[PDB]
C-alpha cells in the first residue's frame, strides 16, 4: 500500500520528460506522446537544506587501503559560479 | 612535501610540539609540566636581570640588593618576581609529583628516576640561592645545612672546612654560592630534556590508567591552548601574590643585615623546606636526622619497587585512595610542625607525624595493595 | 559468609563499573599481560577495546552512564584469567628450567 | 554588527594583523585613562596631586 | 578552460550521454543550452573570476570530512581547520 | 609513543563530530554543570576530608595545649 500511494502520488504532471535522442523524427515522437501518454491526467516540496559540515570516520584496521573524501558546500544548478 | 615532516630543527618540534600523541583524558593535573617549564624560564629570565643588578661580596651584597628594590627601575617587581616565582615553581613542583604519585606513573623506571634527579637538583638550586640574599636567616641557614654535612664521620668535616671557603661563612661561601646558583638551572633544563625524551620515548598516562592507544589525539592545537589557559592562570596567582601581599609567604626576619652575633629565636627556612627541618629536628640524633632526610627522598626513589598492585591508578582503589590522603595531610601536617617552635606537644606530634610518613609509605601501600589483590579474586 | 558482602560493596563503590567497563578492563599492562591480551579471540578484543575507547570518552566529559547500563555484579564475565594463568605458568616453567 | 566585521577584518590574514595592531593601542589609550580614573578615584585625597595643587 | 571544453564536447557523444543530457537539462534548468553559450561563459572567465570564486566557497568554510578504512593518521578536524585558511601559512 | 598509525587495531568503529563553528560555546553550562560538580564533590569528600578534619583537630588541639602549657604561670 505504501508502494502504491508512492506511485500514485510523484508521478505526475510537470516532473516527467519524454527525451529522445538520435535518428528519430519530432513530428513522430510528439504525436506517439500525444497518443500514449493520454489518460496519465496529471494534477509541493523541495525545501532548502542545511550543509552542516562535520567529520564521520567509520575505523576498520582490517583493509588494505583507506578511503578519504571531504567536501564544501557547491553553489548549485543556478550560478555561472557553477562554471 | 612539506617543510615541518622533512627538516632536522622540525622533527623535533613535530614529535615534541604538534603531533605528539597525547591521551584525550588527561585532566588539569597534567598541566603542571608546562607549568615547570613557564616557571623554569621565567626563573631563568628574571634572575639573569637581577644578576645584571648583583654584587655578590659579603661587604656589599645586602646593599646592591636593597640598590635593587630602591633605585633601579623596577628591580623591585622582577626580585619579586623570583622569590615568588620560587615559591609557585615549587607549588607546581610538588602537584606535579603528587600527580606522578597517585595516578601510578611510577611504573616508569628512568622517567621517575630522572625525576628524582631534577628534585634534589631543583632543592639544592632554590637553597643556594635563598642563601644569596645575605640576610639573618641566609647566614644561619647557610651555616647549620653546612653543619649537617659535617654531620657525617669519616667524610664531613674535611668536606665542610672544603666548601665553606674558609672556616666559616665568609666572602668565599657567599660567592660560591652565588656561581652555583648561577650555573644550576641549566643543568636543571638539560636534565629536564632528557626527562622529556624519556617520556616521548615511553607515552604519556591518563586518569583510568588503562592505556589508551586506542584514542591518542595530537598535542597541538588542544593541549596548546590548554596549557596558554594553564600559564594564564599561573601568572595571574604569581602576579597577584608579587603584588597585593609579598610577604605572606616570605620571612619576616630575612630584611635584618647579617650579623653572625645575634642567632634569632625563630630560625626557620623558606615554607617549602618545612617538612625536611621537621624529619631533621623530631629525631635526637645527628646522623639519624640527616640519614633519615636522605631516606626520605631515597624511599621517593623506592617507591617503583613497591607496585604490587595490579590495576596502574589509585582511581579504582578506594583504600589506598584514602591511605594516600592520609599522607598527604600527613605531608602538611610536616610542614606545619617544621613552622613552628620546639616544645613538647610539637615535639610528641613531629616525632609521630615522621612516624606515620614512614608507616604510610613503606607498609601501608603494599598491605592496601593486597588487599586489593585479594578481594577481586586475582 | 558475608566476605562476599564486602566484595559486593567493593564492586560498587570501586568506581569501574560506572564507566561501564567489566573487571578485566583494567588490568595493567607488563608484558605479561600484552601476551595475554594478544591472546585473545576477535569478538571479545573489538568489545574489549570498544569499552576502553568509551571509558576515555566519559572520563574526557567525565560524565558517568545512567542507571540502565552499569555493568553488574551478578553477570561479572571476567574472562582474561584463563590465558593470563596460562602465560604465568609458562613464564614460571621458563624460569625454573633456566633456575635449574 | 558581525557580519560587516568578519567580512571585513576576518577574511584576509594582513587586515586582521592590522586591526589587533590598532585595537591594542586604543585598548592601551582607554585602558589607562580607566586604570588611572578608578586609581585616584578610590584614593582621592590622600594622593600627591592634590597636595601639588596646594602649592 | 581546455580541460573542460575538451571534457564536455567529448562526454556529450554519441546517444546515451546526449539523451542523458537532455532529461537532466530539462528538469534541472528549464532548457537545455546549447554547447555555444557554454563557450560564451568559458570566455567570460579569467584567473580574477576564478579566484574570487574560489576565495568565495572553498577558503574558510567547514567541510564535510568521511573516512573509511585505515585512518588513524587522519587529522582531528582542527587539524583540517587550521590547515583550511592561511595565515600565509 | 610513535606518531601515528601504528598502535591500536580497532574494527568497526564509527566516530561521529560535529564543526566547532555549528555548536555552541558552552553547551547548558548553568544546567548540567551544577549537578555534575555536586556529584563528583559528593563522591569524593567522603574520600579525600575525613583525614583534614582531622588535620583541623590537630591544629586547633596543639594550639589549645600549647596556650595551657603557656596559660598557667
Ligand atoms: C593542599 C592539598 C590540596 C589538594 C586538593 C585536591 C583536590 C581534588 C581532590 C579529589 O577530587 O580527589 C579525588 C580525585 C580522584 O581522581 P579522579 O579520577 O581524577 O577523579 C574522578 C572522581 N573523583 O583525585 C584528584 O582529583 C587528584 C588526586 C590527588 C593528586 C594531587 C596530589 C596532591 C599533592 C600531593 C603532594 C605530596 C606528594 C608527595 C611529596 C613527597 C615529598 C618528599
Ligand atoms: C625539574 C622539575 C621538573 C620538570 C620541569 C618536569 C617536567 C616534566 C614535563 C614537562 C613532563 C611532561 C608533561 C607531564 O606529563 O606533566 C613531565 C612528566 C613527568 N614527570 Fe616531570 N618534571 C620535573 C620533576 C619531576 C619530578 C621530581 C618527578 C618525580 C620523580 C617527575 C616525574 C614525572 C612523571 C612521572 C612524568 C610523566 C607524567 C605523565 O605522563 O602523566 N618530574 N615532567
Ligand atoms: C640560572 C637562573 C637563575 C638566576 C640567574 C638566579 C639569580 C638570582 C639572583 C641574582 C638572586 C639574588 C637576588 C635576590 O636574592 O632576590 C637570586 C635569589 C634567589 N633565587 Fe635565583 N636565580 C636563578 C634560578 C633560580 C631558581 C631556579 C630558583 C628556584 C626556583 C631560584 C630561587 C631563588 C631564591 C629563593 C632566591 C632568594 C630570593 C630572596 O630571598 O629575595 N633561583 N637568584
Amino acid at each position: 500500500a505504501d508502494l502504491t500511494e508512492y506511485l500514485s502520488r510523484h508521478y505526475k504532471a510537470p516532473r516527467m520528460v519524454l527525451a529522445a535522442a538520435g535518428g528519430l523524427e519530432h513530428r513522430q515522437l510528439l504525436d506517439l506522446a500525444q497518443k500514449h501518454f493520454s489518460g496519465l491526467s496529471g494534477t509541493p516540496t523541495l525545501t532548502p537544506c542545511r550543509f552542516t559540515g562535520s567529520e564521520i570516520r567509520h575505523r576498520e584496521d582490517g583493509l588494505p587501503l583507506a578511503h578519504v573524501a571531504i567536501a564544501v558546500e557547491g553553489p548549485g544548478w543556478a550560478n555561472p559560479d557553477n562554471v | 612535501i612539506n617543510i615541518r615532516k622533512t627538516h632536522p630543527l622540525m622533527k623535533i618540534v613535530n614529535n615534541a610540539f604538534i603531533d605528539l600523541p597525547a591521551p584525550s583524558n588527561i585532566s588539569s593535573w597534567w598541566n603542571f609540566g608546562s607549568l615547570l617549564g613557564i616557571c623554569l624560564i621565567l626563573q631563568i629570565l628574571t634572575g639573569l636581570f637581577l644578576a645584571m643588578h648583583y654584587t655578590p661580596d659579603t661587604t656589599t651584597a645586602f646593599s646592591s640588593v636593597t640598590h635593587i628594590c630602591r633605585d633601579v627601575n623596577y628591580g623591585w617587581i622582577i626580585r619579586y618576581m623570583h622569590a615568588n616565582g620560587a615559591s609557585m615553581f615549587f607549588i607546581c613542583l610538588f602537584m606535579h609529583v603528587g600527580r606522578g604519585l597517585y595516578y601510578g606513573s611510577y611504573t616508569f623506571l628512568e622517567t621517575w628516576n630522572i625525576g628524582v634527579i631534577l628534585l634534589f637538583a631543583t632543592m639544592a638550586t632554590a637553597f643556594m640561592g635563598y642563601v644569596l640574599p645575605w640576610g639573618q636567616m641566609s647566614f644561619w641557614g647557610a651555616t647549620v645545612i653546612t653543619n649537617l654535612l659535617s654531620a657525617i664521620p669519616y667524610i664531613g668535616t674535611n668536606l665542610v672546612e672544603w666548601i665553606w671557603g674558609g672556616f666559616s661563612v665568609d666572602k668565599a661561601t657567599l660567592t660560591r654560592f652565588f656561581a652555583f646558583h648561577f650555573i644550576f638551572p641549566f643543568i636543571i633544563a638539560a636534565l629536564a630534556m632528557v626527562h622529556l625524551l624519556f617520556l616521548h620515548e615511553t607515552g604519556s598516562n591518563n586518569p583510568t590508567g588503562i592505556p589508551s592507544d586506542t584514542d591518542k589525539i595530537p598535542f597541538h592545537p588542544y593541549y596548546t591552548i590548554k596549557d596558554i589557559l594553564g600559564a594564564i592562570l599561573l601568572i595571574l596567582i604569581l602576579m597577584l601574590l608579587v603584588l597585593f601581599t609579598p610577604d605572606l609567604l616570605g620571612d619576616p626576619d630575612n630584611y635584618t643585615p647579617a650579623n653572625p652575633l645575634n642567632t634569632p629565636p625563630h630560625i626557620k627556612p623558606e615554607w617549602y623546606f618545612l617538612f625536611a627541618y621537621a624529619i631533621l629536628r623530631s629525631i635526637p640524633n645527628k646522623l639519624g636526622g640527616v640519614l633519615a632526610l636522605v631516606l626520605s627522598i631515597l624511599v621517593l626513589v623506592i617507591m617503583p619497587l613497591l607496585h604490587t598492585s595490579k590495576q596502574r591508578s589509585m582511581m579504582f582503589r578506594p583504600i589506598s585512595q584514602c591511605m594516600f590522603w592520609i599522607l598527604v595531610a600527613d605531608l602538611l601536617t610536616l610542614t606545619w610542625i617544621g613552622g613552628q617552635p620546639v616544645e613538647h606537644p610539637y615535639i610528641i606530634i613531629g616525632q609521630l607525624a615522621s612516624i606515620m610518613y614512614f608507616l604510610i609509605i613503606l607498609v601501608m601501600m603494599p598491605v592496601a595493595s593486597i588487599i586489593e589483590n585479594n578481594l577481586l579474586k586475582w | 559468609k558475608w566476605l562476599e558482602g564486602i566484595r559486593k560493596w567493593y564492586y560498587n563503590a570501586a568506581g569501574f563499573n560506572k564507566l561501564g567497563l567489566m573487571r578485566d578492563d583494567t588490568i595493567h599492562e607488563n608484558d605479561d599481560v600484552k601476551e595475554a591480551i594478544r591472546r585473545l579471540p576477535e569478538n571479545l578484543y573489538n568489545d574489549r577495546v570498544f569499552r576502553i575507547k568509551r571509558a576515555l570518552d566519559l572520563s574526557m566529559r567525565q560524565q558517568i552512564l545512567p542507571k540502565e547500563q552499569w555493568t553488574k555484579y551478578e553477570e561479572d564475565k571476567f574472562y582474561l584469567e584463563p590465558y593470563l594463568k596460562e602465560v604465568i605458568r609458562e613464564r614460571k616453567e621458563r624460569e625454573e628450567w633456566t633456575k635449574k | 554588527l558581525t557580519a560587516r566585521l568578519y567580512s571585513l577584518l576576518f577574511r584576509r590574514t594582513s587586515t586582521f594583523a592590522l586591526t589587533i595592531v590598532v585595537g591594542a593601542l586604543f585598548f592601551e589609550r582607554a585602558f589607562d585613562q580607566g586604570a588611572d580614573a578608578i586609581y585616584e578615584h578610590i584614593n582621592e585625597g590622600k594622593l600627591w596631586k592634590h597636595i601639588k595643587h596646594k602649592y | 578552460k581546455n580541460l573542460l571544453r575538451n571534457a564536455l564536447v567529448s562526454h556529450l557523444d554519441g546517444t546515451t550521454p546526449v539523451c542523458e543530457d537532455i532529461g537532466r537539462s530539462l528538469l534541472t534548468y528549464g532548457r537545455r543550452i546549447p554547447l555555444a553559450e557554454w563557450e560564451s561563459r568559458i570566455a567570460e572567465v579569467d584567473a580574477r573570476v576564478v579566484r574570487e570564486v574560489c576565495s568565495k566557497y572553498f577558503y574558510d568554510q567547514c567541510p564535510a570530512v568521511a573516512g573509511f578504512g585505515p585512518i588513524e593518521q587522519l587529522p582531528d578536524y582542527n587539524r583540517i581547520r587550521s590547515g583550511m585558511f592561511w595565515l600565509r601559512f | 609513543g610513535r606518531q601515528f598509525g601504528h598502535l591500536t587495531r580497532v574494527r568497526h568503529v564509527i566516530t561521529y563530530s560535529l564543526s566547532p563553528f555549528e555548536q555552541r560555546a558552552f553547551p547548558h553550562y548553568f544546567s548540567k554543570g551544577i549537578p555534575n560538580v555536586l556529584r563528583r564533590t559528593r563522591a569524593c569528600i567522603l574520600r579525600v576530608a575525613p583525614p583534614f578534619v582531622v588535620f583541623y583537630l590537630v591544629y586547633t588541639w596543639g594550639t589549645q595545649e600549647f596556650e595551657k602549657s603557656k596559660r598557667k604561670n
